[PDB]
């Protein structure tokens, strides 16, 4: 992860994906000032292992696609560190229930 | 068709789109199409070998088609074909052919960029057919040479060859129907010819074109161009052939001719002496015609007119919905077996009824089947035949030939024969569809029983009024006939008006008590309502389902006198319990306040709205729930019966009488407006002296007026307030307030006392003229008078000045009401075409017709929004140490047990400290729940609509086991805790045997469960209700029972239901936001802003709560305020000034004499800027020279000297020379980047900040909640990113409701959570209530796809879902020429599809499929 | 008389209360084909190949038009037409179906072409019923 | 594919009548007895099909079966006989 003050030159920008398995991570310090996650309607997110996605898509009879989404952009899903694929289960309250849970796959 | 065809009998499951390769047309044509003639060649007028001709169908009644010889109804029509002289660009293609062009290289048929670019890879990876195609195209227009080398994967340096040519390519513009190209002294241009276009694309490899959005099988590009153009049948274009003489062809016969005629003068140039430059004249004819026959209203050319100067329809046209083939032929339609006439209202039918006219009920039919059970009746109804009522008009034997009853020779010896149809009169009792358009609702269509009657109308019962939306006004309703056993029992099985009583729109019923029965039941059920004998008597018989028991008259020995209150109670029936408080309601009523039902019998209470209404504890919704949906219907019609009986007797009216205020009152109605009169004039001459001090963020003319505005509607509120309360009890206007039968105060208000302020556009009538509002008044007239307020009541009559401002205003509200109701329209229906396909599966999971998941369980609770209301959370609220009384049972203490008073085991019961254990778990669970409840309605809420309505359980429970609150229970500890644990695991929504289905079904019931410990604790079961093991297994079973009703059905439509339920009620808004906190823009308009996720909105504002321990406190409050608050040099300065002060030292200007000599103790330019700022201004913005200057000097920084007078200072000065030819120009450009440039404080964008004393419920020490009001900062800009970050705030509250923007800060899923907060505000304002699932799907469909989803043509009408479908809504044919061009397959499980293919949709009875068992049948015989 | 409809006294509507009278008026021409060859106002029957009308045409003279006396219903002839084709086609006029009432005056003149032109005008005493506007 | 069908052991959709399926079980039986279809119950003076249909479900006698689709397409096969009407 790098906590860049201002801006990244794009010279600097084009070493980012070059070095897989490893993933690099850019964020600007300002942004991290306050933690989004923390907010009133920012619901917990939990990212889901390869099996606990598969056995979601197997109990629910899903394709990959029927998932509700989440970009990977997403300010939950840059603080997750989420990548393509990967899911994440999304617990919020209810006034129905008293809770409830949705799945977002990335995008 | 109607013959018997040998071919099997199939459903379309898939639509294929493709495009006519050349090649097709010409296998598929019966006639090459030659002459552009129709007949009449060698004399006959007949169809000659040319076009239309026999090879395609007939013309004439004929019976020959020449091609299946089947004749006209039978024969859809065989296509035909001409071949074209040269090829021709599909006009709905022109750009899609022009951008194919632009990827591929136009001399080797090459995709102009290989896999060799990394971004290349990175679009040819796209799965998606178009996504893939427009992400190839923005890389490949780019792209202006074909590679013959490129640098390799491997290393740069040394290139490899992929193939192809070298040569440039052209810039390509369309130019009408044409492409024309620019290569590279000076460009080439040269036009495209159609031929050259075909060429490339018919050497494009498959490969290449299936990586572009092609399909080597059913679209190839090479097809987008046209060689042979195929000729529809005349069933398309209809040779409307009157008379023996005439003819009369159809538009597109003439188009076709003039496209055969175009087509005979080219081959003809090309083939003979061809001028070439005369052959690209007739050649760009023929080009037009084609594409003009296909679409004629081209962007930006002439419309093809027809000889009389009409347009030519063009097929386009025809397709192009609301009244094209798909939304006028196909998603409606005109149908036979339909009715209607004018409406009018009868108190002698019951609900579910319409009296249809004897005319009307001898026109439609009913195909019943002679079968041994009807055989008998109805050879009878075909003896009476088609002219007396309960007659026949058709008798249709099996041999499919109809008999006429009207004329036929035999109609009168008919004998008739099992399986044979006997189309008979529509009799009484038969279900019919009745509807009033226009259909917003569920309830705009209902089943009713028919009542054949005299005269011409309708009639329907008083309190279906109401969902139908009916009135009497000469309003007029739509009937339809069902004529199958089948859609009988659909009707009868699914929408009877019984059925509709009580809405899922809002969980409560939607019909209730109206009018003359409302004013009736006030006046019928009051202490002083008293009934002699003789018509007791006659209330008893009018009641139909009367037990024949006369009541014990409620005062015997002076005369036997009964109340209203009581022979009411014979319409209620037995087990009807209701108990209500209103205002200062006791046991023993003061005011005839509240409601009191027991047993179904009136203890106390008048009856009006709050009751007997469509209230959501009604007398209505709880016998409905509590009786059946058929005796409710009943219920409704008893009520009636008695009440109008009564009323017809009692009798009712109104007068002028009515509107009569007492004098004494008029007097003091006259003062009170012209005290508030005075009130005005001394803020008026206030202002005039400058004195007036303006509010924050407001003009001194803002703050007059709303000072202004407030008397003068202050004044028309109390003034009217005086009248309602002088009004005597026996005032019929009042009488008919107080049922709620019609009329509010404002009524009385306008009528009686005053009209008062009217407004256009929220201020007061403004100055239309040159300072005043009409000539009859002198200029600048501020006064009440003169910007139009109504000082008269509607009786004393206004003034002509009074007249005309009241018409001003009146006018304003008759434009927003046409204007409100078109908005509304179009809102209604991209809402429900946005939904239509979301339907609740056997998996009771929320999808639509691509399986994509929605909710995970409907409603976040899996419950029918009918089967719920709303109860309150009783462990939420009070303190900790009344919950402790309430719910704590405590064996081991002798003052914390339950007495044995309350149970047989309390004596033994002391002690057990293995039961205290079960006690000890169970009060720590109660403790858990309220910390949770806390957790969701934070606020401290606690009623919430939820599924059992357990209070009414443990009544009914009283009832039944006549429970006496003396006697010991005979429940042990065990009999409870254990009982209420083991009904918790019996109320399943979701089965399913795994941990994800699991812990859901934990979920779904998460909240209901809470109510349950909440009621079924040990104390309250024990003590509160005195139940039995008997009473409580039975309460027990009824939850579970109960419960297990509530779940929604698979099938549940719920798409539309929620698209409906947010759209009608949006049709019954007033807006915008009243006639003056801050004034945001709602209801209509906010609404339009939220589904087309507009980014410029109308009033975007922030709300900044304070951090924890600053609430209180003003002052840091107004500290954040200023932190905050958007200051520009601008704001503070007076005016900008260059003077030429030649000396650094010295000064021309005699003021800043003594500036000078200060900054030059403890090379420049001699140039002067300088800036007066004013104090007022500085002091508004709390601002000081110093921090001004500071800000300049940090602007140009070493570029410009800056000096500045002191804070005292008679005149507060900036003076600015420039540092180190053709300069007096540069100090110009400095001082714009001052006023313009310079942010002195604040965040930008927040513009006007406001300080605002919110209420808060929050918890106390003591455990209670409690009126905690903390200081809020309100705003008139947003930018959240920067506002978060600013220290003093609580970044963990901030709202801002600019949706869009908490999407991109906080999340998709914080997102989603504005956005409902925002549809629902707009719901709320016009008080409106909504259940939350309706509100709730739309944001969740609106989300679903990772990010904001809007609710318009260009949203949710470009997904993944059907063509067909999507083609029903806004872009039609631009849809379906897209559909062919990239061979989509539609899968055909939309609404759409199957109503476009006449196929029985898969929704609620089409979800699933019957099969005959025929192991079950042979068992049952 | 519930949501804005009313009860009214049929012993005053007897006496004539609200009672109005109704006309309607049914134009027609004898159209020239070219030259010589012109329409013809005539009482037409069955003669070749003609494609009449399924009202009465009973209630026509000799003329082609109804008595301004007589009682007309249905869809019963009100004006007989002919137009012929190289016998004769029917061009006749019936009476608005969904209407009915009495032959109130009908008027033969002549088009400034110098062609036959008539207007036929039918008279309905219509009564304050059930489902009336007022 | 025959893996379309669910078997008896592991079912998950209610083991209630749904509104539509009685809707449409009462309306498909209705239409079959009213076109002389045999009637499995004893008419006790019964005329109408629907009433007749109504009286083949309360005695249970109805031979029908429902194919309840899942969104997938695979299907759970109950039976008529096998429902609970709470309804
Ligand atoms: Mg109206
Ligand atoms: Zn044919
Ligand atoms: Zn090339």
């Amino acid at each position: 992860i790098f906590v860049y003050q201002n801006n990244i030159t794009p010279s600097a920008m084009k070493l980012v994906p070059s070095i897989p398995p490893a993933t690099i991570e850019t964020f600007n310090e300002a942004a991290l000032v306050v933690n989004i996650t923390h907010h009133e309607l920012v619901p917990k997110h939990i990212r889901l292992s390869s099996d606990e996605k598969r056995e979601l898509l197997k109990r629910y009879r899903l394709k990959e696609s029927q998932l509700p989404r989440i970009q990977r952009a997403d300010p939950v899903a840059l603080y997750l560190g989420l990548k393509r694929g990967e899911v994440v289960k999304i617990i919020r309250k209810s006034e129905t229930s008293g809770r409830y849970a949705s799945y977002r796959i990335c995008m | 068709g109607q013959q018997y065809s040998s071919a099997p009998l199939r459903t379309v499951k898939e639509v294929q789109f493709g495009l006519f390769s050349p090649e097709e047309v010409r296998a598929i044509s019966v006639a090459k199409i030659r002459f552009p003639e129709t007949m009449d060649e060698t004399q006959t007028r007949a169809k000659i070998g040319g076009l239309n001709d026999p090879r395609l169908g007939s013309i004439d009644r004929n019976l020959k088609c020449q091609t299946c010889q089947e004749g006209m109804n039978e024969c859809p029509g065989h296509f035909g074909h001409i071949d074209l002289a040269k090829p021709v660009f599909h006009v709905g293609f022109i750009a899609k052919i022009k951008k194919v062009c632009e990827c591929v290289c136009m001399h080797c048929g090459k995709l102009l960029l290989d896999e060799h670019n990394e971004l290349m890879r990175q679009a040819l990876a796209i799965k998606d057919s178009k996504k893939r195609f427009a992400a190839i195209w923005t890389l490949c227009k780019t792209k202006m040479v074909c590679e013959t080398d490129v640098p390799s994967e491997d290393d740069p340096t040394q290139l490899v060859s992929r193939g192809g040519c070298g040569n440039t390519q052209p810039t390509i513009r369309k130019d009408g129907l044409k492409l024309v190209g620019s290569w590279k002294d000076e460009p080439e241009l040269r036009v495209l010819s159609t031929e050259e276009i075909l060429n490339i694309f018919k050497h494009i490899s498959v490969k290449d074109f299936t990586s572009l959005g092609f399909n080597e099988v059913f679209s190839r590009p090479e097809w987008m161009i046209l060689t042979c153009l195929p000729v529809p049948p005349p069933p398309v274009r209809p040779s409307i052939s009157f008379n023996e003489s005439q003819r009369g062809e159809d538009d597109l016969t003439f188009k076709l001719a003039d496209i055969l005629k175009a087509n005979i003068s080219l081959e003809t140039l090309e083939h003979n002496g061809a001028p070439h430059h005369a052959i690209e004249e007739a050649e760009s004819l023929l080009q037009f015609h084609v594409a003009t026959y296909m679409d004629n209203d081209i962007a930006g050319q002439p419309q093809a007119l027809q000889k009389s100067g009409r347009p030519v329809k063009s097929i386009r046209a025809r397709l192009k919905g609301k009244e094209g083939r798909i939304r006028g032929n196909l998603m409606g339609k005109r149908v036979d077996f339909s009715a209607r006439t004018v409406i009018s209202g009868d108190p002698n039918l019951e609900l579910d009824q319409v009296g249809v006219p004897k005319s009307i009920a001898k026109t439609l039919t009913y195909p019943e089947v002679v079968t041994p059970y009807n055989i008998d009746r109805l050879t009878q109804l075909v003896r009476n035949g088609p002219n007396e009522h309960p007659g026949a008009k058709y008798v249709i034997r099996d041999s499919g030939d109809r008999i006429d009853l009207r004329y036929s020779k035999r109609a009168g010896d008919i004998q008739l024969q099992y399986g044979w149809k006997v189309e008979r009169h529509i009799m009484d009792n038969d279900p019919v569809l009745f509807n009033r358009q226009p259909s917003l609702h569920k309830m705009s269509m209902m089943a009713h029983r028919v009542k054949v009657i005299p005269y011409s109308t309708f009639r329907l019962n008083l309190s279906v009024t109401s969902p139908y939306n009916a009135d009497f006004d000469g309003d007029e309703m739509n009937l339809h006939v069902p004529q199958s056993e089948e859609t009988r029992a659909e009707l009868s099985q699914l929408c009877a008006v019984p059925l509709q009583i009580v809405s899922p729109q809002s969980n409560k019923p939607c019909m209730g008590i109206v009018q003359d029965t409302l004013c009736g039941i006030r006046k019928l059920t009051l202490r002083d309502t008293f009934i002699e004998l003789d018509q007791v008597l006659n209330m008893l018989y009018w009641v139909p389902d009367w037990d024949g028991v006369i009541p014990t008259p409620a005062i015997i020995k002076p005369k036997p006198l009964w109340s209203g209150k009581q022979i009411l109670s014979v319409a209620i029936p037995n087990g009807i319990h209701l108990q209500r408080f209103d205002e200062g309601t006791t046991l023993l009523s003061p005011k005839d306040n509240g409601m009191l039902i027991i047993d179904g019998q009136i203890i106390f209470g008048v009856v009006e709205k709050k009751t007997v209404g469509s209230s959501n504890g009604g007398l209505i919704h709880v016998v409905t729930r509590e009786k059946g949906p058929q005796v409710c219907a009943k219920l409704f019609g008893n009520i009636q019966k008695v009440v109008n009986f009564w009323l017809l007797h009692n009798g009712f009216s109104t007068g002028i009488g009515d509107t009569i205020a007492d004098g004494p009152t008029m007097r003091e109605i006259t003062e009170t407006i012209a005290e508030a009169k005075k009130k005005v004039l001394d803020v008026t001459k206030e202002a005039q002296a400058n004195l007036l001090t303006a509010k924050h963020g407001m003009t001194l003319r803002e703050s007059f007026e709303d000072n202004v505005v407030r008397f003068l509607n202050e004044a028309r509120d109390k003034a009217g307030r005086l009248a309602e309360v002088n009004l005597k009890d026996l005032n019929n206007v009042k009488q008919m307030v107080m049922a709620g039968s019609k009329g509010s105060f404002i009524n009385i208000a306008q009528m009686s006392a005053c009209v008062g302020q009217q407004s256009v556009e929220g201020k007061r009538i403004a100055f239309g003229f040159v300072d005043r509002t009409l000539p009859h008044f002198s200029k600048d007239d501020y006064s009440p008078e003169s910007k139009g307020f109504v000082e008269n009541s509607y009786l004393r009559g206004l003034t002509p000045q009074e007249f005309f401002f009241h018409a001003m205003g009146g006018r304003e509200g008759l434009i927003d009401t046409a204007v409100k109701t078109a908005e509304t329209g179009y809102i209604q229906r991209r809402l429900v075409k946005a939904l239509e396909d979301i339907m609740v599966h056997y998996d009771n999971t929320t999808r639509n017709s691509l399986g994509n998941v929605i909710q995970f369980i409907y409603g976040e609770d899996g419950m029918d929004a009918a089967h719920i209301e709303k109860q309150s959370l009783d462990t939420i609220g009070g303190s900790d140490a009344a919950f402790e009384k309430r719910y704590r049972v405590d064996l081991l203490n002798t003052d914390h047990t339950l007495d044995p008073s309350l149970l047989e085991s309390g004596s033994e019961i002391l002690g057990d400290l293995k039961l205290q254990v079960l006690l000890d778990e169970e009060y720590k669970q109660l403790v858990k729940d309220r910390k949770f409840l806390r957790e969701v309605f934070v606020d401290g809420e606690a009623n919430w609509p939820l599924p059992v309505n357990i209070r009414r359980i443990i009544q009914n429970a009283q009832q039944t086991f006549h429970i006496d609150h003396t006697k010991p229970s005979d429940l042990t500890i065990k009999d409870i805790v254990l009982g209420v644990k083991d009904l918790q695991e019996n109320l399943l929504v979701l089965r399913g045997k795994n941990e994800i289905i699991q812990n859901a079904q934990r979920d779904a019931v998460t909240l209901f469960c809470c109510l349950l410990r909440s009621r079924l604790a040990t104390r309250r079961v024990l003590q509160e209700y005195r139940l039995t093991k008997q009473a409580f297994d039975w309460v027990l079973s009824n939850i579970e029972a109960q419960f297990l009703r509530s779940v929604v059905h698979p099938g549940e439509m719920v798409g539309v239901l929620a698209a409906q339920s947010i759209g009608e009620p949006a049709t019954q808004m007033t807006l915008n936001t009243f006639h003056f906190s801050k004034k945001v823009t709602s209801g209509v308009p906010r609404l339009k802003e939220i589904l087309n996720v507009a980014k410029n909105m109308k009033t975007p504002s922030l709300t900044v709560y304070l951090e924890p321990g600053h609430a209180a406190d003003q002052e840091q409050a107004k500290l954040i305020r200023s932190a905050i608050e958007h200051t520009t040099l601008k704001s503070v300065t007076i005016a900008s000034e260059i003077y030429y002060d030649p000396d650094p030292r010295s000064t021309v200007i005699p003021e800043d004499e003594e500036i000078i000599q200060l900054h030059f103790s403890l090379q420049q330019s001699p140039w002067l800027l300088r800036l007066e700022l004013d104090r007022a201004a500085m002091n508004d913005k709390d601002l000081t020279m110093g921090q001004v200057g500071e800000r300049i000097k940090q602007t140009f920084k070493n570029d410009l000297f800056v000096i500045w007078s002191e804070d005292n200072d008679e005149k507060l000065i900036i003076r600015c020379r420039v540092v180190r030819a053709e300069e007096d120009h540069m100090l110009k450009k400095i001082e714009n980047t001052m006023l313009e440039n310079i942010t002195l404080r604040g965040v930008e964008n927040i513009e006007r900040v406001v300080m605002m004393k919110y209420d808060r419920k929050v918890p106390s020490p003591t455990g209670e909640y409690v009126k905690e009001p903390e200081w809020v900062l309100e705003t008139d800009g947003v930018n959240l990113s920067e506002v978060m970050t600013v220290p003093g705030i609580d970044p963990t509250r901030i709202y801002t409701n600019s949706f869009i923007d908490i999407m991109e800060v906080l999340g998709i899923e914080a997102g989603r959570a504005a956005l409902y907060k925002e549809v629902y505000n707009v719901i709320a304002s016009d008080g409106s209530y909504v259940n939350y699932r309706h509100m709730a799907l739309l944001v969740d469909v609106m989300t679903t796809q990772g990010g904001l989803t809007s609710v318009t043509r260009h949203g949710f009408n470009r997904s993944n879902t059907g063509a067909l479908m999507r083609c029903s809504f806004e872009e039609t044919v631009e849809i379906l020429f897209e559909a062919g061009a990239s061979a989509e397959l539609d899968d055909c499980r939309g609404v759409s599809e199957n109503v476009i293919l006449g196929q029985m949709a898969p929704i609620g009875t089409g979800a699933f499929d019957v099969m005959i068992d025929e192991e079950s049948l042979v068992k049952y015989m | 008389n519930q949501e804005d409809s009313m009860i009214m006294n049929q012993s005053s509507i007897d006496r004539g209360l609200f009672r109005s009278l109704f006309f309607r008026s049914y134009m027609d021409q004898e159209k020239k084909y070219g030259m010589s060859i012109t329409e013809t106002f005539e009482k037409p029957q069955r003669t070749n190949t003609l494609r009449m009308k399924h009202g009465t045409y009973d209630k026509l003279d000799d003329d082609g038009l109804i008595a301004p006396g007589v009682r007309v219903s249905g869809e019963d002839v009100i004006i007989g037409k002919t137009t012929p084709i190289s016998s004769k086609r029917d061009a006749s006029t019936p009476l608005r179906s969904t209407e009915n009432g009495i032959v109130d005056q009908v008027l033969v003149t002549t088009n400034q072409d110098g062609l036959k032109f008539v207007k036929v005008r039918v008279r309905t005493t219509k009564i304050p019923q059930i489902g009336d506007k007022f | 594919l025959k893996e379309k069908a669910i078997p008896k052991d592991q079912r998950a959709t209610t083991p209630y009548m749904t509104k539509y399926e009685r809707a449409r079980i009462l309306g498909t039986r209705a239409l079959q007895i009213s076109m002389n279809a045999p009637v499995f119950v004893d008419l006790e003076g019964e005329t109408d099909p629907l009433r007749i249909a109504m009286k083949e479900l309360a005695e249970k006698k109805i031979p029908l079966v429902i194919r309840r689709y899942l969104p997938d397409g695979s299907f759970e096969d109950w039976s008529v006989e096998e429902l609970i009407v709470d309804l």
